[PDB]
């Protein structure tokens, strides 16, 4: 099981790593987060005490890499490193370790919530929708736009996800606009699953990843897109069978993981009123609908 | 964005733009079935695109076989009257292609966006003017093209016959709105105030009476009275 060891914490600040979060207080003595799930992606994001503003963090994979936390007192935040020194980072982390320095990462829910929401999520996809080769993990923060946001403004801070519009080109053949504007099956089987995503496990990545950065970062745009991921499958006509199975264990996840305080902001009334009532996959998300009736009968 | 009376003097400069009216694309006789169900029977309908500075009025007929074998006909009128709006545009020159085109209802806006995506740089806006050119098949000619239609087909008109000659185009919207809210309140009065007097004819190109100015504004007063009136006998006032 993996480490991310931190130099210090010398501002006060809540660390969040995957679902759970906790408070760190100004130079209190942490240096890190040990037994940490090998096989998934994880986040380890920040908020500071005194400026809410800015929640910012890391994906990450610890099978390829050893990474830690320093604080940089110049750009005023946590930041990621990579450790080349494999010896070192050992020697550092063991003598934290037998210290008992390091806060640990629970032993596993019986929900399986972190698998069920990162289940399509890869670190290679993440990092073509977070451009920054140089590194091995991924910065996300609150402001960060999306591609398609900057085309209605620095490139390199970009969420680089598939843009999707409805009223498009892309999603309309010449000759068929009825038909593919009220049945999107030839944007979503053709178009995105054929021809730029491949195949529907890295449709789900994208989703499952834009999901997450709304939740964890506010990012305005993060949801926006994972609210168009969502009706361009409930607005087919035509889905495999095995994907609408599939999306209502992943909308599951996320309703029942999201913040009972934050469904005005995340969650879009539209989309869901349109999806669970009168989209054309109405009735394949029996436990979505389930679990979005008992928790969020308001927003309907 | 959306036209109004803020903005109505709009309608009348050097911009090329054109209204969009599908009210009367679907129409329908009921007739009770012999089991004593209600059944529709499609009747021939039209598309009204108007220019409303040059008058120059591009009625697209619409043949009832378009409907045949076709489900969800309200919804599919959407779609075909775009369909044509598109096509028609097409057609024109380029310096002739409008550069707005104004829908009077607002679920034309979907389906006219998606068949113009060809053209970004035409917009497509509603309006909150309830115009009333629903009675545009009040008008004599019009409806007779129609009817008698055995296909798809296409007939220009002007609208204002030749009152560009004498007046503005505001002035001249601004009589033809006022015809069609009269006969779309009260058809019938509406008409025997147009041909009352038998020595005023229509010429065999023009669609209306060939009133001189000052006939015009008896016209016109009698119009307003009219509406006036049906507003109370409606209300009762
Ligand atoms: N999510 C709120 C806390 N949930 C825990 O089970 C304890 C935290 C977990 C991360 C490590 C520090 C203690
Ligand atoms: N536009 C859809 C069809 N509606 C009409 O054509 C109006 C008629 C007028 C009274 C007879 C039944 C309806």
């Amino acid at each position: 099981m993996n480490t991310v060891p931190f130099t210090s914490a010398p501002i006060e600040v809540t660390i969040g790593i995957d679902q759970y979060s906790f408070n760190v207080k100004e130079n209190q003595p942490f240096h890190g987060i040990k037994d940490i799930p090998i096989g998934h992606v994880h986040v380890i994001h920040f908020q500071h005490a005194d400026n809410s503003s800015m929640r910012y963090g890391y994906w990450f994979d610890c099978r390829m890499g050893n990474f830690y936390i320093q604080y940089d007192p110049k750009d005023g935040l946590y930041k990621m490193m990579e450790e080349r020194d494999g010896a070192k980072f050992e020697n550092i982390v063991h003598n934290f370790k037998e210290r008992q320095m390091m806060v640990s990462y629970p032993k596993i829910d019986e929900d399986d919530t972190w698998y069920n929401l990162t289940e399509f999520v890869q670190m290679d996809k993440i990092r073509k929708i977070v451009r920054k080769d140089e590194n091995q993990f991924s910065y996300v923060d609150s402001s960060m736009t999306t591609v398609q946001e900057n085309e209605l403004s620095d490139p390199a801070h970009s969420l680089n996800y598939t843009v999707i519009n409805f009223k498009s080109r892309e999603a309309i053949r010449p000759g068929h606009e009825m038909e593919d504007f009220l049945d999107k099956s030839y944007y979503l089987n053709t178009v995105m699953l054929q021809g730029i995503f491949k195949n529907s496990s890295n449709y789900f990545g994208e989703l499952q990843f834009a999901f997450l950065n709304a939740m964890f970062f506010g990012n305005y745009g993060s949801s926006l897109q994972w609210h168009a991921m969502i009706e361009l499958i409930c607005s087919s006509a035509t889905v495999p069978k095995h994907m609408l199975d599939k999306l209502d264990e992943i909308l599951y996840y996320q309703i029942k993981t999201l913040p009972e305080q934050y469904s005005d902001i995340l969650l879009n009334e539209r989309v869901w009123n349109i999806c669970l009532y009168s989209s054309f996959q109405k009735n394949s998300l029996h436990n979505t609908e389930k679990i979005m009736e008992n928790k969020y009968p308001e927003l309907l | 964005g959306a036209m109004n009376s803020s903005n109505y003097a709009e309608l009348f400069n050097n911009d090329i733009k054109l209204f969009v009216d599908d009210t009367n694309v679907y129409r329908v006789t009921v007739h009770k079935t012999f089991e004593g169900n209600v059944a529709t029977k499609a009747i021939n309908g039209c598309i009204f695109t108007l220019n409303p500075k040059t008058g120059h009025l591009f009625l697209k007929i619409i043949h009832t076989s378009v409907w045949a074998g076709q489900k969800r006909l309200s919804q599919l009128a959407k779609w075909k009257t775009a369909e044509e709006v598109s096509a028609l545009v097409r057609s024109l020159p380029k310096e002739e292609q409008p550069k707005q085109i104004i829908v009077t209802r607002k679920a034309m806006l979907d389906p006219l966006e998606v068949h113009m995506l060809d053209f970004p740089n035409i917009a497509i806006r509603p309006t909150e003017l309830r115009l009333p050119f629903s009675a545009a098949m009040s008008i004599d000619k019009l409806s007779d093209v129609v009817m008698k239609a055995t296909e798809p087909q296409m007939v220009l008109f002007n609208i204002y016959d030749d009152w560009l000659d004498r007046i503005s185009s505001y002035t001249a919207f601004s009589r033809l709105t006022l015809l069609l809210r009269a006969l779309k309140t009260n058809e019938e009065s509406a008409k025997m105030i147009l041909l009352s007097d038998p020595t005023i004819t229509i010429k065999s190109y023009h669609l209306w009476p060939s009133f001189t100015d000052e006939q015009w504004i008896t016209i016109e007063s009698q119009m307003r009275d009219l509406i006036l009136t049906e507003y109370g006998r409606k209300y009762n006032v």
